[PDB]
Protein backbone atom coordinates (compact mmCIF):
# COMPACT_ATOMS: atom_id res chain seq x y z
CA UNK A 1 0.00 0.00 0.00
CA UNK A 2 2.57 2.33 -0.52
CA UNK A 3 5.33 3.81 -3.32
CA UNK A 4 8.04 5.88 -3.58
CA UNK A 5 11.77 6.13 -4.12
CA UNK A 6 14.48 5.67 -1.81
CA UNK A 7 17.76 4.25 -0.28
CA UNK A 8 16.94 0.73 1.79
CA UNK A 9 18.46 -0.76 4.31
CA UNK A 10 18.22 -3.22 7.12
CA UNK A 11 15.86 -2.60 10.20
CA UNK A 12 16.71 -2.55 13.66
CA UNK A 13 13.85 -2.68 15.24
CA UNK A 14 11.80 -4.39 17.79
CA UNK A 15 9.00 -4.78 15.34
CA UNK A 16 5.91 -5.80 15.89
CA UNK A 17 3.87 -9.29 13.83
CA UNK A 18 0.87 -6.34 13.31
CA UNK A 19 3.10 -3.98 12.01
CA UNK A 20 4.76 -2.62 9.34
CA UNK A 21 5.53 1.21 9.38
CA UNK A 22 7.88 3.48 11.30
CA UNK A 23 6.73 7.07 10.27
CA UNK A 24 10.02 8.05 12.57
CA UNK A 25 9.60 11.97 12.64
CA UNK A 26 6.11 12.54 11.72
CA UNK A 27 4.17 10.28 9.02
CA UNK A 28 7.05 9.67 6.14
CA UNK A 29 7.19 5.66 7.42
CA UNK A 30 11.09 5.40 7.16
CA UNK A 31 10.87 2.22 8.46
CA UNK A 32 9.08 -0.87 6.34
CA UNK A 33 8.54 -4.85 6.89
CA UNK A 34 8.88 -6.66 3.65
CA UNK A 35 6.42 -8.76 2.83
CA UNK A 36 8.24 -11.83 2.68
CA UNK A 37 10.08 -11.40 6.22
CA UNK A 38 12.47 -8.63 5.67
CA UNK A 39 12.77 -5.68 8.39
CA UNK A 40 14.50 -3.00 6.19
CA UNK A 41 14.66 0.75 7.13
CA UNK A 42 13.74 2.95 3.69
CA UNK A 43 15.79 6.24 4.48
CA UNK A 44 13.72 7.70 1.09
CA UNK A 45 16.51 10.80 0.95
CA UNK A 46 18.56 9.21 -1.97
CA UNK A 47 20.77 12.44 -2.19
CA UNK A 48 19.56 16.32 -2.48
CA UNK B 1 -35.24 -22.61 27.76
CA UNK B 2 -34.36 -20.38 30.18
CA UNK B 3 -32.10 -22.43 32.87
CA UNK B 4 -32.23 -19.35 35.47
CA UNK B 5 -30.17 -19.80 38.45
CA UNK B 6 -31.82 -17.99 41.68
CA UNK B 7 -29.32 -17.32 44.25
CA UNK B 8 -28.05 -14.34 42.26
CA UNK B 9 -27.36 -11.50 44.43
CA UNK B 10 -27.60 -7.43 44.22
CA UNK B 11 -24.50 -5.68 45.16
CA UNK B 12 -24.42 -2.17 46.27
CA UNK B 13 -22.42 -1.73 42.82
CA UNK B 14 -19.05 -1.35 44.63
CA UNK B 15 -16.90 1.60 43.45
CA UNK B 16 -13.11 1.56 42.36
CA UNK B 17 -10.86 3.88 40.67
CA UNK B 18 -10.02 4.04 36.59
CA UNK B 19 -6.51 5.22 37.53
CA UNK B 20 -4.20 4.01 34.51
CA UNK B 21 -5.82 1.62 32.54
CA UNK B 22 -7.35 1.31 28.90
CA UNK B 23 -4.10 2.37 27.13
CA UNK B 24 -4.03 0.44 23.94
CA UNK B 25 -1.95 0.83 20.42
CA UNK B 26 -4.31 3.76 18.31
CA UNK B 27 -1.93 2.97 15.10
CA UNK B 28 -0.92 -0.04 13.75
CA UNK B 29 2.80 1.46 13.34
CA UNK B 30 6.16 1.91 14.64
CA UNK B 31 6.86 5.49 16.22
CA UNK B 32 9.55 6.03 18.46
CA UNK B 33 10.91 9.19 21.16
CA UNK B 34 7.61 11.00 20.51
CA UNK B 35 4.42 12.71 22.25
CA UNK B 36 1.65 11.64 19.68
CA UNK B 37 -2.11 13.05 20.09
CA UNK B 38 -5.21 11.15 19.26
CA UNK B 39 -9.16 11.91 20.01
CA UNK B 40 -10.86 8.88 20.35
CA UNK B 41 -13.02 7.25 22.78
CA UNK B 42 -10.15 6.16 25.88
CA UNK B 43 -11.06 5.07 29.62
CA UNK B 44 -10.52 8.47 31.49
CA UNK B 45 -7.87 8.55 33.86
CA UNK B 46 -8.70 8.10 37.61
CA UNK B 47 -12.63 7.63 36.80
CA UNK B 48 -14.86 5.24 38.28
CA UNK B 49 -15.23 1.52 38.04
CA UNK B 50 -18.39 -0.12 38.78
CA UNK B 51 -16.52 -3.37 40.31
CA UNK B 52 -18.49 -6.78 40.99
CA UNK B 53 -17.28 -8.74 43.85
CA UNK B 54 -18.62 -12.14 42.46
CA UNK B 55 -18.04 -14.26 46.16
CA UNK B 56 -19.73 -17.32 47.39
CA UNK B 57 -23.14 -15.87 48.59
CA UNK B 58 -22.43 -13.05 46.29
CA UNK B 59 -23.41 -14.34 42.47
CA UNK B 60 -23.10 -11.04 39.63
CA UNK B 61 -24.43 -12.29 36.25
CA UNK B 62 -26.88 -8.51 35.38
CA UNK B 63 -27.11 -7.52 31.62
CA UNK B 64 -25.78 -4.33 30.78
CA UNK B 65 -26.33 -2.44 28.02
CA UNK B 66 -23.15 -1.26 25.64
CA UNK B 67 -22.91 2.14 25.97
CA UNK B 68 -19.35 3.02 24.40
CA UNK B 69 -18.17 0.41 24.98
CA UNK B 70 -15.98 -0.99 28.14
CA UNK B 71 -13.12 -1.05 29.65
CA UNK B 72 -13.13 -4.58 30.93
CA UNK B 73 -11.10 -6.41 33.00
CA UNK B 74 -11.15 -9.96 35.78
CA UNK B 75 -8.91 -11.53 37.73
CA UNK B 76 -9.42 -14.89 37.15
CA UNK B 77 -7.40 -17.83 38.13
CA UNK B 78 -7.89 -20.86 35.08
CA UNK B 79 -10.34 -18.40 33.25
CA UNK B 80 -14.19 -18.32 35.03
CA UNK B 81 -15.02 -15.69 32.62
CA UNK B 82 -15.08 -17.11 29.04
CA UNK B 83 -18.36 -15.39 27.25
CA UNK B 84 -19.94 -11.97 26.33
CA UNK B 85 -23.72 -12.16 25.37
CA UNK B 86 -22.91 -9.02 22.64
CA UNK B 87 -26.85 -8.93 22.08
CA UNK B 88 -29.83 -6.91 20.36
CA UNK B 89 -33.00 -7.40 22.59
CA UNK B 90 -31.91 -10.40 25.23
CA UNK B 91 -35.03 -12.53 23.83
CA UNK B 92 -35.69 -14.96 21.10
CA UNK B 93 -35.70 -12.20 18.24
CA UNK B 94 -32.26 -10.40 19.00
CA UNK B 95 -29.20 -9.73 17.11
CA UNK B 96 -26.64 -11.57 19.24
CA UNK B 97 -23.17 -12.55 18.85
CA UNK B 98 -21.69 -14.63 21.54
CA UNK B 99 -18.40 -14.53 22.52
CA UNK B 100 -17.34 -18.36 24.10
CA UNK B 101 -14.80 -20.65 24.03
CA UNK B 102 -14.92 -25.12 23.19
CA UNK B 103 -12.13 -24.36 26.09
CA UNK B 104 -9.12 -24.79 23.31
CA UNK B 105 -10.62 -22.62 21.15
CA UNK B 106 -12.60 -19.49 20.56
CA UNK B 107 -15.81 -19.83 19.37
CA UNK B 108 -17.32 -16.15 18.53
CA UNK B 109 -21.50 -16.31 16.72
CA UNK B 110 -23.64 -13.57 16.01
CA UNK B 111 -26.93 -15.24 14.65
CA UNK B 112 -31.12 -13.84 15.95
CA UNK B 113 -30.37 -16.66 19.41
CA UNK B 114 -32.70 -17.56 21.41
CA UNK B 115 -31.35 -15.47 24.65
CA UNK B 116 -32.63 -17.29 27.67
CA UNK B 117 -32.37 -15.46 30.90
CA UNK B 118 -29.76 -17.10 32.58
CA UNK B 119 -28.46 -20.35 30.16
CA UNK B 120 -25.01 -21.23 32.69
CA UNK B 121 -22.02 -23.35 31.83
CA UNK B 122 -22.40 -26.08 34.82
CA UNK B 123 -18.86 -26.19 35.56
CA UNK B 124 -17.67 -28.26 38.34
CA UNK B 125 -14.54 -27.40 40.64
CA UNK B 126 -12.27 -29.65 40.08
CA UNK B 127 -12.67 -30.35 36.16
CA UNK B 128 -14.30 -27.82 34.69
CA UNK B 129 -16.86 -28.90 31.96
CA UNK B 130 -19.26 -27.14 29.92
CA UNK B 131 -21.81 -30.45 30.54
CA UNK B 132 -24.53 -27.67 30.45
CA UNK B 133 -23.56 -25.68 27.38
CA UNK B 134 -26.96 -25.09 25.61
CA UNK B 135 -26.43 -21.75 24.63
CA UNK B 136 -26.65 -22.60 21.07
CA UNK B 137 -30.64 -22.21 21.38
CA UNK B 138 -31.79 -21.17 17.93
CA UNK B 139 -31.15 -20.38 14.42
CA UNK B 140 -33.37 -18.02 12.53
CA UNK B 141 -32.15 -15.45 10.11
CA UNK B 142 -28.94 -16.24 11.12
CA UNK B 143 -25.98 -14.18 10.19
CA UNK B 144 -21.87 -14.84 11.21
CA UNK B 145 -19.81 -17.57 12.41
CA UNK B 146 -15.86 -17.22 13.66
CA UNK B 147 -13.22 -19.75 14.74
CA UNK B 148 -10.09 -18.36 16.53
CA UNK B 149 -6.71 -19.52 18.23
CA UNK B 150 -6.99 -22.45 19.43
CA UNK B 151 -4.69 -22.10 22.48
CA UNK B 152 -4.09 -22.85 26.41
CA UNK B 153 -7.34 -22.65 27.95
CA UNK B 154 -8.38 -23.57 31.30
CA UNK B 155 -12.07 -24.04 33.31
CA UNK B 156 -11.68 -25.11 36.73
CA UNK B 157 -11.59 -23.50 40.09
CA UNK B 158 -7.96 -22.22 41.55
CA UNK B 159 -7.02 -18.79 44.26
CA UNK B 160 -4.19 -17.61 45.90
CA UNK B 161 -2.63 -14.68 43.82
CA UNK B 162 -5.10 -13.01 40.92
CA UNK B 163 -3.40 -15.14 39.09
CA UNK B 164 -4.71 -14.09 34.99
CA UNK B 165 -5.92 -11.22 34.77
CA UNK B 166 -7.58 -10.52 31.98
CA UNK B 167 -7.21 -6.85 30.42
CA UNK B 168 -9.79 -6.41 27.91
CA UNK B 169 -10.96 -3.65 25.91
CA UNK B 170 -14.19 -3.65 23.87
CA UNK B 171 -14.85 -0.97 21.49
CA UNK B 172 -17.53 -0.78 18.66
CA UNK B 173 -16.26 1.06 15.50
CA UNK B 174 -17.98 2.18 12.34
CA UNK B 175 -19.70 -1.29 12.42
CA UNK B 176 -16.83 -3.13 13.52
CA UNK B 177 -15.92 -4.74 16.66
CA UNK B 178 -12.52 -4.18 18.51
CA UNK B 179 -11.05 -6.23 20.76
CA UNK B 180 -7.93 -6.13 22.80
CA UNK B 181 -5.74 -8.64 24.54
CA UNK B 182 -3.30 -7.51 27.92
CA UNK B 183 -1.98 -9.63 30.39
CA UNK B 184 -0.36 -9.10 33.99
CA UNK B 185 0.56 -10.88 37.28
CA UNK B 186 -1.50 -9.16 40.12
CA UNK B 187 -2.07 -9.76 43.79
CA UNK B 188 -4.72 -8.14 45.83
CA UNK B 189 -7.45 -9.70 48.19
CA UNK B 190 -10.34 -7.76 45.85
CA UNK B 191 -9.59 -5.35 44.41
CA UNK B 192 -7.69 -3.10 41.69
CA UNK B 193 -4.33 -2.56 42.10
CA UNK B 194 -1.91 0.59 41.16
CA UNK B 195 -0.55 0.03 37.62
CA UNK B 196 -0.96 0.54 33.75
CA UNK B 197 -0.32 -2.36 31.11
CA UNK B 198 -0.62 -1.59 27.52
CA UNK B 199 -3.65 -3.38 25.92
CA UNK B 200 -2.62 -5.50 22.27
CA UNK B 201 -4.39 -4.55 18.98
CA UNK B 202 -5.31 -8.05 18.77
CA UNK B 203 -9.32 -8.76 16.83
CA UNK B 204 -10.76 -6.46 14.66
CA UNK B 205 -14.17 -7.90 13.43
CA UNK B 206 -16.22 -7.14 10.41
CA UNK B 207 -19.38 -8.27 12.12
CA UNK B 208 -21.82 -4.86 11.58
CA UNK B 209 -25.20 -5.32 13.85
CA UNK B 210 -26.77 -2.64 15.84
CA UNK B 211 -24.94 -4.25 19.34
CA UNK B 212 -27.39 -2.86 21.99
CA UNK B 213 -26.95 -5.38 25.64
CA UNK B 214 -24.71 -7.22 26.80
CA UNK B 215 -24.18 -9.84 29.77
CA UNK B 216 -21.54 -11.61 31.33
CA UNK B 217 -20.68 -15.09 31.21
CA UNK B 218 -19.20 -17.43 34.04
CA UNK B 219 -18.71 -20.70 35.46
CA UNK B 220 -21.98 -21.87 37.73
CA UNK B 221 -20.26 -24.47 39.58
CA UNK B 222 -22.67 -27.40 39.75
CA UNK B 223 -26.65 -24.80 41.85
CA UNK B 224 -23.82 -22.02 40.54
CA UNK B 225 -20.72 -21.71 42.54
CA UNK B 226 -17.38 -18.84 42.31
CA UNK B 227 -14.28 -18.41 43.61
CA UNK B 228 -12.70 -15.28 45.11
CA UNK B 229 -12.78 -13.48 42.24
CA UNK B 230 -13.87 -10.34 41.21
CA UNK B 231 -14.69 -8.64 37.53
CA UNK B 232 -14.67 -4.53 36.60
CA UNK B 233 -16.92 -2.24 34.92
CA UNK B 234 -15.63 1.05 33.13
CA UNK B 235 -17.09 3.31 30.47
CA UNK B 236 -15.60 5.37 27.44
CA UNK B 237 -15.28 8.85 26.70
CA UNK B 238 -14.40 11.08 23.57
CA UNK B 239 -11.55 12.44 24.97
CA UNK B 240 -8.00 13.56 23.74
CA UNK B 241 -4.48 11.42 24.89
CA UNK B 242 -0.93 12.04 24.46
CA UNK B 243 1.13 9.15 24.31
CA UNK B 244 4.60 8.84 25.20
CA UNK B 245 6.49 5.92 23.21
CA UNK B 246 9.85 5.14 23.58
CA UNK B 247 12.87 3.37 21.05
CA UNK B 248 11.51 0.06 22.53
CA UNK B 249 8.07 0.37 20.92
CA UNK B 250 6.40 0.31 24.09
CA UNK B 251 4.03 2.75 25.96
CA UNK B 252 5.78 4.26 28.38
CA UNK B 253 3.25 7.28 30.03
CA UNK B 254 -0.02 8.33 28.36
CA UNK B 255 -1.80 11.79 29.60
CA UNK B 256 -5.34 12.55 29.12
CA UNK B 257 -6.53 16.33 27.98
CA UNK B 258 -9.74 16.50 29.64
CA UNK B 259 -9.13 15.25 33.18
CA UNK B 260 -6.96 18.11 34.68
CA UNK B 261 -5.75 21.69 33.61
CA UNK B 262 -2.20 20.29 33.91
CA UNK B 263 -2.95 17.04 32.09
CA UNK B 264 -4.50 19.31 29.52
CA UNK B 265 -1.39 21.32 29.83
CA UNK B 266 0.52 18.58 29.12
CA UNK B 267 -1.16 17.41 26.33
CA UNK B 268 -0.86 21.41 25.20
CA UNK C 1 -42.12 -10.03 -8.06
CA UNK C 2 -43.24 -9.11 -4.76
CA UNK C 3 -40.38 -11.57 -3.51
CA UNK C 4 -38.33 -8.71 -1.88
CA UNK C 5 -38.96 -5.99 0.07
CA UNK C 6 -37.55 -3.25 1.99
CA UNK C 7 -37.98 -1.39 5.09
CA UNK C 8 -39.73 1.90 5.67
CA UNK C 9 -40.43 2.41 9.69
CA UNK C 10 -37.98 2.99 12.06
CA UNK C 11 -37.20 5.33 15.51
CA UNK C 12 -34.39 7.25 13.39
CA UNK C 13 -30.84 6.89 11.85
CA UNK C 14 -28.00 5.05 11.68
CA UNK C 15 -24.46 4.32 12.42
CA UNK C 16 -22.23 2.92 9.49
CA UNK C 17 -22.30 -0.58 8.73
CA UNK C 18 -25.15 -1.74 10.78
CA UNK C 19 -28.24 -4.61 10.14
CA UNK C 20 -31.26 -5.15 12.28
CA UNK C 21 -32.98 -8.01 10.19
CA UNK C 22 -35.54 -7.71 13.31
CA UNK C 23 -39.51 -7.19 11.89
CA UNK C 24 -40.39 -4.80 14.77
CA UNK C 25 -44.25 -4.06 14.41
CA UNK C 26 -43.43 -0.54 14.94
CA UNK C 27 -45.45 1.98 17.65
CA UNK C 28 -43.74 5.99 17.81
CA UNK C 29 -42.75 5.04 21.68
CA UNK C 30 -41.95 1.04 21.43
CA UNK C 31 -44.73 -0.38 22.50
CA UNK C 32 -44.64 -3.78 20.63
CA UNK C 33 -48.29 -4.24 18.47
CA UNK C 34 -49.93 -6.41 16.53
CA UNK C 35 -51.32 -5.06 13.44
CA UNK C 36 -53.98 -4.15 12.37
CA UNK C 37 -53.47 -1.93 16.07
CA UNK C 38 -53.37 1.90 15.20
CA UNK C 39 -49.85 3.39 14.59
CA UNK C 40 -49.04 -0.48 14.34
CA UNK C 41 -47.61 -1.79 11.05
CA UNK C 42 -45.03 -3.89 9.59
CA UNK C 43 -42.04 -2.20 7.95
CA UNK C 44 -42.25 -4.93 4.98
CA UNK C 45 -42.48 -3.55 1.81
CA UNK C 46 -42.38 -4.81 -1.45
CA UNK C 47 -40.79 -4.03 -4.67
CA UNK C 48 -43.00 -3.76 -7.50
Amino acid sequence: GLTGTGVLTPSSKRFQPFQQFGRDVSDFTDSVRDPKTSEILDISPCSF
Amino acid sequence: RCTTFDDVQAPNYTQHTSSMRGVYYPDEIFRSDTLYLTQDLFLPFYSNVTGFHTINHTFGNPVIPFKDGIYFAATEKSNVVRGWVFGSTMNNKSQSVIIINNSTNVVIRACNFELCDNPFFAVSKPMGTQTHTMIFDNAFNCTFEYISDAFSLDVSEKSGNFKHLREFVFKNKDGFLYVYKGYQPIDVVRDLPSGFNTLKPIFKLPLGINITNFRAILTAFSIWGTSAAAYFVGYLKPTTFMLKYDENGTITDAVDCSQNPLAELKCS
Amino acid sequence: NYNYKYRYLRHGKLRPFERDISNVPFSPDGKPCTPPALNCYWPLNDYG
